């Protein structure tokens, strides 16, 4: 994983395009990825 | 008074420091 650049990036499934920086908003343990108001991925967690 | 999928929006020509110095 390369975060900071521009990157074609594809977790489990989600398989989108984006650049990725470390987040300071916290999940919920079993909540996996995220998402906004508009349907539009905003956070992910890596599985690893 | 009170992400992209292509669209975009352009920033005023006149900001708000601008439009209140106006």
């Amino acid at each position: 994983l390369v975060k900071n650049k521009c990157v074609n990036f594809n977790f489990n499934g989600l398989t989108g395009t984006g650049v990725l920086t470390e987040s300071n908003k916290k999940f919920l343990p079993f909540q996996q990825f995220g998402r906004d108001i508009a349907d539009t991925t905003d956070a992910v967690r890596d599985p690893q | 008074v009170t992400k992209f999928n292509g669209l975009t929006v352009l920033p005023p020509l006149l900001t708000d420091e601008m439009i209140a110095q106006y």
